[PDB]
């Protein structure tokens, strides 16, 4: 079931930036709030965020940073994609950036899965972390 | 002639199974057929002599070329780099159309398919550049030993390779 992040999940993640200065609490904060989140979602979290362009931007260094390195650990197998099965996800597809919902779901439903929205969620983390360290 | 012909000799485990032989267009993808022929006939001293067929999804395609690791992750150009996508004027129309595998646009090595089926949304992403012309019953033989995700019940190998005349 495609069950998107609920408005009072994105108004809450909203309060909670607005009221921080991007505090430590923004942490465990925005991982109660991105339980199970496809890579859509958090993208949807994230760029609800306005007006904090300098920490957006640490941020999307990191995201970007980590979406290289996982690219060059999962070195591409050769060949056409037969139909059902799924194409290996890349950096950018991990992001949310080169890939549909559709996918995303593909991935994470997998059996065995390759947890995409999690992973992402990890990125996430770090460039929080990078930001909360700089503004305290 | 213009349009080169090569044979593959394809054995399982070791037995002969049979041969496969292949016009390249070079009249369309002159590039990429040339990388394949010289690939099979061992003139630059490497190529498919000896390598198997790695991935085999039978009623889609069966994949081989990967000379150096045998997995996918492999495989090697005669331009000493991975070569641009030729062009995308040949079509993908049913068994036995001979395309480039490759890892994303303009990523081509040695990887290459047999098509088994019609696999038209392949178009404008893999380069097809031949065609089996004789030998189509000893790829359908091919694809018994073949799975849903690829992997082979037994070692698919290329016994032996070279140009005809």
């Amino acid at each position: 079931v495609h069950q998107a992040i609920s408005p009072r999940t994105l108004n809450a993640w909203v309060k909670v930036v607005e009221e921080k200065a991007f505090s430590p609490e923004v942490i465990p904060m925005f991982s109660a709030l991105s339980e199970g989140a496809t890579p859509q979602d958090l993208n949807t979290m994230l760029n609800t965020v306005g007006g904090h362009q300098a920490a957006m931007q640490m941020l999307k260094e990191t995201i970007n940073e980590e979406a290289a390195e996982w690219d060059r650990l999962h070195p591409v197998h050769a060949g056409p994609i037969a139909p059902g099965q799924m194409r290996e996800p890349r950096g950018s597809d991990i992001a949310g950036t080169t890939s549909t919902l559709q996918e995303q779901i593909g991935w994470m439903t997998h059996n065995p899965p390759i947890p995409v929205g999690e992973i992402y969620k990890r990125w996430i983390i770090l460039g929080l972390n990078k930001i909360v360290r700089m503004y305290s | 002639m213009v349009n080169p012909t090569v044979f593959f000799d394809i054995a399982v485990d070791g037995e002969p199974l049979g041969r496969v032989s292949f016009e390249l267009f070079a009249d369309k993808v002159p590039k990429t057929a040339e990388n394949f022929r010289a690939l099979s006939t061992g003139e630059k001293g490497f190529g498919y002599k000896g390598s198997c067929f790695h991935r085999i999804i039978p009623g889609f395609m069966c994949q081989g070329g990967d000379f150096t690791r045998h997995n996918g992750t492999g495989g090697k150009s005669i331009y000493g780099e991975k070569f641009e996508d030729e062009n995308f004027i040949l079509k993908h129309t049913g068994p036995g159309i001979l395309s480039m595998a490759n890892a994303g646009p303009n990523t081509n090595g040695s990887q290459f398919f047999i098509c088994t089926a019609k696999t038209e949304w392949l178009d404008g992403k893999h380069v097809v550049f031949g065609k089996v012309k004789e030998g189509m019953n000893i790829v359908e033989a091919m694809e018994r030993f073949g799975s849903r995700n690829g992997k082979t019940s037994k070692k698919i190998t290329i016994a032996d390779c070279g140009q005809l005349e």
